[PDB]
C-alpha cells in the first residue's frame, strides 16, 4: 500500500498530468489532516533534504494516504514514488525580483529570443518555489516541446523558498545556468499515456528488485531476468522502456536490433559484449531491445551461422549473469506468435507483458 | 572546366572570345568516368585525336616543319571523338548533382506542389526555430500514386529549389549495387550525403527492392536493405539538413514495419492530372518546339480524360514525332496528329489501382 497518514504523507504520482506545475492534489479528507485551505502554500520536506513549496487541490477519487504530487518538483527533487514525505503548513515569503536562466543541456547555449512578458509575466501568477530550482513554463504550440527549462541562480531574496507574485520583478538573461536538474525529455511516468494497471504492475517487478535487493531477493519472491512488452511498437515500448528506467535510477542502456544485423561476426558479438561490460559497473541498470523480434525471430527456416552464434551469443550472456548485480534485460514486438520459443524459458525471458491499445478512454 | 582550361592554358585555340561548342562546360557535362588527371590524358586523346589525322597525313620524321605547328589547330570534334572513347575509372556509385528542375518546371497539381513548401523547404531553413516554436516536423514523406507522371521529377523541383545537391536512390541502382554486397556503400552514400549536408536523399520506388527477391534469406524473411534502411534513419534526425523523400507504387507489399510511422511519417498521393493540369503540362512541352495552333489545346483537352501525366509526357513526346516541321517530310502540328497519337497512347483502362488508392488514402 501507499499508505501513510496525517500531517505527514507519502508521495505518489498524480493520477493526471495537471494543468499546473505546482498542483499537489489532496481531498477533502486529507486536506482536513493538515487543516490548511485549498490552494494553501505548503512547504514539503522530504528525503535526501531537498524542499518545496506547493498549491493544495482535489480529487474526490483520491485517499487521505497518499500525496498526487507534480514531477516539477519530485524530478528537481529527483524523487523514486514511494518515498515517505513531511508536509507542513508555511506562511508565504515573496520574491521581490526574480533572476532566470535555461540550461546548458536543453538549450545547447545555441538558444535565445524575446518573450519575457509572455513566458514570464503569464506564468508570473501564484507560483509556489524553492530557491535554486528549475522552474518549467510550458504553452505555445507542440511536437518540439515539452515545459520550458529555467534554473533559478538567485531570487533577490536569498536563502529563503517564495512563492512568485504579480508584483515581483522578472529577468531573462539567456545566459549560463547549472544544468545539474534533468531534462524533462528523459521522461516521468506522467509521460505514459493512460495504462495505469499496466505500469504499476510492470514497475512493481523491477523496481523492487532494482530498490533494495537485499531483501526482495533475499527475503522474498525472486528477481527475474528480462521483460518482453507486446502490442503494436514504436509507441509505447521505447518510451515506457526509458519510463521505467528513468524514474527507477537505474541506468539505460541502447541496443539496436537493426545494428547488430548490420554488423556480422566480431563487432556483433563484441558490442552485447561490450554493453554488459558497461553493464556490470552501473549494475543494477536497465537493458533494453525494442527490436527483438527483429535479431531473434528464429523460427528455424533462419539461415547463418553467424545470426545462430549472436543469438546464441545471447543465451550465454543471459545465464552468465549472476542475479546479485542483477540487470534486468527489456525487450518489444508486435506480436508474440513471431518471435522464438528458445528466448522463452528459465535463464533467459521467462517474463511477459501483453500491452493494449488505448480507448475513448485510453486517448 | 576549371581543370580542362589548364589544357586550354596548354593550348593556343583561346576561349571567352572563341565561344563555342568548344566551351568546356558543354563538353564537361559529358563525362563521369574521371578526375582531375584523366581530363589531361582526354585532352592528351583529344591532343592525340589530332596528332593522328595531322602528322599521318603528314608523314614527319626528324625535321618537324614549323607551318605546321602554325597551321595545325585542334577542332571541337576530336574532343567529342576523345569524349566518344571511354575508360570509366572512377567509384561505382551514384554522386550528388544539381538539377534545373523548380515549380517552373513542374506543371503538375499546385494543391500537393503547395505542400512541399512546407514539407521541405520550411524545415531546411529554420531547424532552430522549430525549436524555439516547440517543433519536430517529420522525418520524410512517401510518394505513392498512377506510375510515371514525373512524381521523380518532383523530388528534382524541391532538389533545386532547396539550394543542395541531390541524390537519387533508385531500385535498379541499389541492386547492382546489391550483388557486390554493397548494401553497406548504400548507406554510406546516406553518411556521404551527411558529411556534404545539406544534400536531399532521396528513396525511389523503394517497393522495387522486394519484388525480384520474394522471400529469400535477405537478413530473413525482412530484407537488408530494410535492415541497412533501418540504420539509415538511426543516424538522420529532423534535426540535420539532410530530408528523406519516399516515392513508391506499391507502398503496402514489402514490410510495413519499415512503412511504419516513426520511419516514413507522411503518406501523401499523387493523384492523376485533370483537363486544366492536363493543358497545363501540355503548355509547358510544347512551349519549346515549335506551334502551329492548328490545334486546339482545349479541343485535344476534350479528348483527352483518364491520362495520367506518364501518358501526357509521353502523349507531348509522342505526337511530336508524328509531327514533322523544319525538315522536307514536314507535316505541321494538327489535331490528325494528336488524333492518331490518341490510338497509339495508351488510356487509364485499370481503375482498380485508382480506387485501390482512393479507398485506402481517405479512410
Amino acid at each position: 500500500m501507499e499508505s501513510n497518514n496525517g500531517i505527514i504523507l507519502r508521495v505518489a504520482e498524480a493520477n493526471s498530468t495537471d494543468p499546473g506545475m505546482s498542483r499537489v492534489r489532496l481531498d477533502e479528507s486529507s486536506r482536513r489532516l493538515l487543516d490548511a485551505e485549498i490552494g494553501d502554500v505548503v512547504e514539503i520536506e522530504k528525503v535526501r533534504k531537498t524542499v518545496g513549496r506547493v498549491y493544495r487541490a482535489r480529487p474526490e477519487d483520491e485517499n487521505k494516504g497518499i500525496v498526487r504530487i507534480d514531477s516539477v518538483m519530485r524530478n528537481n527533487c529527483g524523487a523514486s514514488i514511494g518515498d515517505k514525505v513531511k508536509v507542513r503548513k508555511v506562511r508565504t515569503e515573496i520574491a521581490k525580483k526574480v533572476t532566470l536562466a535555461p540550461i546548458i543541456r536543453k538549450d545547447q547555449r545555441l538558444k535565445f529570443g524575446e518573450g519575457i512578458e509572455e513566458y514570464v509575466q503569464r506564468a508570473l501568477i501564484r507560483r509556489p518555489m524553492l530557491e535554486q530550482d528549475n522552474i518549467s513554463v510550458p504553452g505555445l504550440t507542440l511536437a518540439g516541446q515539452t515545459g520550458l527549462l529555467f534554473k533559478v541562480v538567485k531570487t533577490l531574496p536569498s536563502k529563503v523558498p517564495v512563492e512568485i507574485g504579480e508584483e515581483t520583478k522578472i529577468e531573462i538573461r539567456e545566459e549560463p545556468a547549472s544544468e545539474v536538474l534533468e531534462e524533462v525529455s528523459r521522461i516521468s511516468y506522467e509521460d505514459i499515456g493512460g495504462l495505469s494497471e499496466q505500469l504499476g504492475k510492470i514497475r512493481e517487478m523491477i523496481e523492487l528488485p532494482l530498490k533494495h535487493p537485499e531483501l526482495f531477493e533475499r527475503l522474498g519472491i525472486t528477481p527475474p531476468k528480462g521483460v518482453i512488452l507486446y502490442g503494436p511498437p514504436g509507441t509505447g515500448k521505447t518510451l515506457i522502456a526509458r519510463a521505467v528506467a528513468n524514474e527507477s535510477g537505474a541506468n539505460f542502456l541502447s541496443i539496436n536490433g537493426p545494428e547488430i544485423m548490420s554488423k556480422y561476426y566480431g563487432q556483433s558479438e563484441q558490442k552485447l559484449r561490450e554493453i554488459f561490460s558497461k553493464a556490470e559497473e552501473t549494475a543494477p541498470s536497465i537493458i533494453f531491445i525494442d527490436e527483438i523480434d527483429s535479431i531473434a525471430p528464429k523460427r528455424e527456416e533462419v539461415q547463418g551461422e553467424v545470426e545462430r552464434r549472436v543469438v546464441a551469443q545471447l543465451l550465454t550472456l543471459m545465464d552468465g549473469m549472476k542475479e546479485r548485480g542483477h540487470v534486468i534485460v527489456i525487450g518489444a514486438t508486435n506480436r508474440i506468435d513471431a518471435i522464438d520459443p528458445a528466448l522463452r524459458r528459465p535463464g533467459r525471458f521467462d517474463r511477459e507483458i501483453e500491452i493494449g491499445v488505448p480507448d475513448r478512454n485510453g486517448r | 572546366k576549371e581543370i580542362l582550361m589548364i589544357h586550354t592554358r596548354n593550348m593556343p585555340l583561346g576561349m571567352s572570345e572563341e565561344e563555342k561548342n568548344k566551351f568546356l562546360e558543354e563538353m564537361a557535362d559529358y563525362t563521369y568516368g574521371f578526375v582531375g588527371a584523366d581530363l589531361a590524358a582526354l585532352v592528351r586523346e583529344s591532343a592525340m585525336n589530332a596528332l593522328r589525322r595531322y602528322l599521318p597525313e603528314i608523314d614527319l620524321d626528324k625535321p618537324i616543319p614549323t607551318e605546321i605547328l602554325e597551321k595545325m589547330v585542334v577542332t571541337e570534334d576530336d574532343f567529342k571523338n576523345a569524349l566518344k572513347s571511354i575508360e570509366p575509372s572512377s567509384l561505382r556509385e551514384v554522386m550528388v548533382e544539381v538539377p534545373n528542375v523548380h515549380w517552373d518546371d513542374i506543371g503538375g497539381l499546385e494543391d500537393v506542389k503547395r505542400e512541399i513548401k512546407e514539407t521541405v523547404e520550411l524545415p531546411l531553413l529554420k531547424p532552430d526555430v522549430f525549436k524555439r516554436l516547440g517543433i519536430r516536423p517529420s522525418k520524410g514523406f512517401l510518394l505513392y500514386g498512377p506510375p510515371g507522371v514525373g512524381k521523380t521529377l518532383l523530388a528534382k523541383a524541391v532538389a533545386t529549389e532547396s539550394n543542395a545537391n541531390f541524390i537519387s536512390i533508385k531500385g535498379p541502382e541499389v541492386l547492382s549495387k546489391w550483388v557486390g554486397e554493397s548494401e553497406k556503400a548504400i548507406r554510406e552514400i546516406f553518411k556521404k550525403a551527411k558529411q556534404v549536408a545539406p544534400a536531399i536523399v532521396f528513396l525511389d520506388e523503394i517497393d522495387s527492392i522486394a519484388p525480384r527477391r520474394g522471400t529469400t534469406s535477405d537478413s530473413g524473411v525482412t530484407e537488408r536493405i530494410v535492415n541497412q534502411l533501418l540504420t539509415s534513419l538511426d543516424g538522420i534526425e529532423v534535426m540535420n539538413g539532410v530530408v528523406v523523400i519516399g516515392a513508391t507504387n506499391r507502398p503496402d507489399i514489402m514490410d510495413p514495419a519499415l512503412l511504419r510511422a516513426g520511419r516514413f511519417d507522411k503518406l501523401i498521393y499523387i493523384p492523376p492530372p485533370d483537363k486544366e493540369a492536363r493543358l497545363s503540362i501540355l503548355k509547358v512541352h510544347t512551349k519549346n518546339m515549335p506551334l502551329a495552333p492548328d490545334v486546339d489545346l482545349n479541343d485535344i483537352a476534350q479528348r483527352t480524360e483518364g491520362y495520367v501525366g506518364a501518358d501526357l509526357e509521353n502523349l507531348c513526346r509522342e505526337a511530336g514525332m508524328n509531327a514533322y516541321r523544319e525538315n522536307p517530310d514536314a507535316t505541321s502540328v494538327s489535331q490528325k496528329n494528336f488524333l492518331d497519337a490518341l490510338k497509339t497512347i495508351r488510356p487509364s483502362v485499370d481503375e482498380e489501382v485508382i480506387k485501390f488508392y482512393r479507398t485506402l488514402s481517405e479512410t
